[PDB]
């Protein structure tokens, strides 16, 4: 599965960015330990759902003008390769899997057992909220749907679960090779008044701490790390300057492929020698 | 903590079930109860030599 | 995209918990385990014939910056003097940030040994070694 | 015409609604007494539609109109001749 | 919290800056070990209550015209990540707080008991001054007030007494997610005249000494660190150069987000298995 | 161009194999053999008259970065109590990625001790210590 | 903004006082405590049904640079010969900066080893070592 982290930043940061940005309080709590002024202005000019000046986001050097006003940039930086395993094995899978879901599911009545319906069929099921199966209940899972015993969890029918899955591809079974890399990725605010950057750096360092809690991440770009440059003039050639304090993210991510295996036994030929 | 005392004899430990609902949960679980010595049964055989 | 069947655990995806209460600021923690195999050596053999389990020792270490706040001691959980005898055994879970689910439960941990260092340049540490009586990974999927 | 379908009950929840103003609940104090409301169909209170729940504490106040809310979201394909 | 070092800088340099200038004896103090003429002069120009010249600091690139006899120029400088914690979590609090004050508070007679009053609520009492409350007692916070027993302290019904507390925000509870940051922040003094430059480094020097007792940085900013740059000329293309000795200051502090829990246990539902 | 007469193994070149499953993420492992050699010295002379062959030991260790399924654990190749009672031995195989010919296999490989790191700034590691009846090389061409 | 519910001990925000005198460019210190936990092992048993405390030992060294005035000798706590004799027990405070209260006191501490190193290209420094007979953490809030 390779590994595209300007994408995922980008899709990350999009709507949290616009969540963040909807409501007051939250922005409050944000810029707490900033002064009465600064934060006032941010939030006259950004903050709020019926805001007239909005911040946008996307990658460096697009060809058509670009607002400057409040702008994240976006660039995708160096790379390495630090750790590797023997013959560039990483896991064995007997079922190709996709990426990994998340989904409410209401509890639904069958003839013998409660069940959950999904949007697609399952390949492994990681957890169920607020549950831990039991004997009794004898878990299975059928394609689209999960199930258990219906007559001593009849007080549950319509439990308002959530469901924590993984995609099912194909029944193949086969090897994922690859290996580890450490990647670095810059992201910059942009603005030609100083404090709305630093005000757009301090929403930037929440949203990277919220995003810590996402599921891609957690499974996929572990080890983040950050590092701050300075505040300098991005540009002094225009009639106002562009202020801009870089930001580097590290991640850790593991580039694989699956290589299928078409060898499979299902018969034996135990036979003896004479001489 | 029971077994190492000895309160208790044997149990499964997969039997354990938990469920979560809101501010409520339910906790099902199995032991099994300790069986005393009750019948006894002898017979004599009298033989030569 | 998150192929869930490559993922690894890392620092950000775990947790420690001791009575349900996260301890905070915690930086490291290592367990070992010995069951003290020991061959059997016949005469009319250089080889060992088997291999044996004798003796179930094991450990626990933790790491932690001292906070202003619910240390150790203040916790209660350590002890500094005749408190310990008064103290009783504790479990000490860890748990998957995503799914709160169990990766691994120490069973009747006991201190060992307690450790701390003050320091000029750098944050207070202290370090906790416990022992237990069993593990387990139970309470999976 | 329709290829494939299927329907999924997403959410299923009890939403609380005043009786003269029409706002639902958005925030509550320590007993739950309201404190906020909000004009918001989605957003407004709400806890699960379950009889344990209820059994598990309507309890708040008087204006005594709760609103059972029900989430469907279908999955669905066509092929559409030309 | 996310920390806005430069606008906690300002807040401490410049009342404590304004102060120090105040009176002659500190500056005295101060610049013992400098030569008669430089140390006289400064303090004709600048010490006193009624002094004609005054100092200013503010950030970098401003629009306008900067006064160049004696400034204070921040700028905001780089910033590293260096530690984290297990899932990064760096504390958990049962109740909402925000910043810890400090407040003088003469005590008062209550019926049953001697009480201080305070500004606000309070979250957590951490210090009562010269004061080790016993078990007799029996030391009770009751929202804004914190109280004692009555008779057998009755000696001490007008303690002029000082509090150290912590404001209350809310009765909800959540974790504390975030991480360390090593960050580093740029100060220079500005001067045509060398010597200013001198002295007021010294000064530099000495109130970053006097600011390691402030609460905020004994809480929240620890391991302050210093380097000095070379003097050198900052500008040779006006009539006359300005020369200025850049300093570096360092400090750690926690970058941190409190997640709300919205789960709450208060009943138990212990039921058996049959077969 | 490759000339076969020359070329040696890597990381790259081998595999790590238990029960035909291929652990993944396997970082590291050493083997070690003890044949415990001694003299003997006779009276007159100081030089070891001969060299005589007394005890075989040995010992295979195996680092790992803890997936999170199909840990040692979750395995069942390790244990964490007295669950290890129960389990017997096994033999783990290093087998040449090119050819899937075999390299060199130990034979009745029992556990010695259990080591997991958890750190903050790290991925978690895990290390096990086997001791083995006998090694073998055969099957070879 | 300063919010102490995160707040962490550092060497800015600690003294080390003795009899009421803050000793001066002290540089570091480091407590140490075993309680001598040891398993209780049965015949039909590999694992270690419990654990008991048996035995309390504790040390604290001291690092500081040698003033020229009220060094470890001048003031008395140490010694350097019979002096030592006569020389009674003392009780060692770690204290907080802020508000004074107090973080761990050791009582009954006696001194063990004494070091002092003379050096060309450095400061002087000297280490010394106490043990003690109980440690405390009252006298808070």
């Amino acid at each position: 599965a390779i590994t595209s982290v300007d994408s995922y930043l980008l899709s990350e940061i999009k709507p949290r960015l616009n969540t963040v940005l909807e409501n007051c309080y939250i922005i409050d709590e944000v810029l707490k330990d900033f002064d009465y002024q600064t934060r006032e202005s941010f939030k006259e000019a950004f903050c709020g759902k019926n805001a007239q000046h909005e911040v946008t986001v996307g990658f460096n050097f697009p060809k058509f003008k670009n607002n400057y006003e409040a702008h994240y940039l976006i660039q995708l930086g160096q790379g390495q390769e630090t750790k590797n395993s023997l013959g560039s094995i990483q896991s064995s899978y007997f079922e190709a899997t996709g990426d990994t879901l998340v989904e409410s599911s209401t509890a639904i009545r069958e003839d013998d057992k409660l069940v959950f319906t999904v949007s697609k069929p399952i390949g492994e099921l990681i957890k169920v909220e607020d549950i831990e199966f039991a004997k009794y209940d004898n878990l299975q899972v059928e394609g689209n749907k999960v199930s258990f015993k219906y007559q001593t969890n009849e007080d549950y029918e319509n439990y308002n679960a959530n469901i924590i899955f993984t995609e099912k591809k194909n029944d193949s079974k086969g090897l994922v090779k690859g290996f580890t890399v450490e990647e670095q990725v810059t992201v910059v605010g942009l603005s030609f008044n100083v404090d709305v950057a630093r005000c757009l750096d301090a929403v930037l360092k929440m949203i990277l701490i919220s995003m810590r809690d996402s599921i891609e991440e957690q499974q996929t770009f572990q080890l983040q790390n950050l590092s701050f440059g300075d505040i300098a003039p991005i540009i002094e050639d225009g009639d106002s300057m562009i202020f801009g304090r870089p930001t580097i993210i590290k991640y850790t991510s593991s580039l694989d492929l699956d290589y299928t295996i078409t060898q499979d036994i299902n018969k034996l030929t135990f036979k003896e020698r004479k001489d | 903590r029971k077994k190492r005392d000895n309160e208790i004899q044997d149990f499964p430990a997969e039997d354990v079930q938990v469920i979560v609902e809101g501010n409520e949960a339910r906790i099902s679980m199995t032991v099994y109860p300790i069986r005393s010595f009750k019948k006894i049964s002898v017979s004599l055989v009298y033989k030569q030599q | 995209a998150s192929e869930a069947k490559q993922t690894v655990h890392t620092g950000n995806t775990v947790l420690l918990m001791i009575k349900g209460k996260p301890v905070g600021r915690a930086q490291s923690a290592s367990g070992q385990r010995e069951y003290g195999t020991t061959g059997v050596y016949e005469i009319g053999s250089i080889m060992p014939q088997e291999h044996v389990y004798l003796r179930y020792e094991g450990t626990i270490t933790v790491e932690r910056l001292r906070m202003k706040k619910e240390n150790f001691a203040d916790l209660g959980y350590a002890s500094l003097g005749e408190e310990i005898l008064k103290k009783d055994i504790i479990d000490i879970l860890v748990v998957d940030n995503l799914t709160k689910q169990v990766i691994i439960s120490y069973h009747g941990c006991s201190a060992n040994n307690y450790n701390e260092t003050w320091q000029t340049n750098e944050i207070v540490t202290e370090e906790i070694e416990f022992s237990y009586l069993t593990a387990s990974d139970k309470a999976r999927t | 015409s329709i290829e494939k379908k299927e329907e999924v009950i997403a959410h299923n929840e009890v939403v609380f609604r005043s009786l003269t103003q029409g706002l639902y609940v958005k925030e509550v104090d320590i007993y739950s007494d309201v404190v906020s409301y909000t004009k918001d169909v989605d957003e407004a209170l709400a806890m699960p539609n379950t009889i344990n729940f209820k059994n598990s504490r309507l309890i708040m106040n008087l204006d005594l109109e709760p609103l059972n809310k029900i989430q469907k979201v279908i999955y669905e394909t066509h092929l559409e001749g030309l």
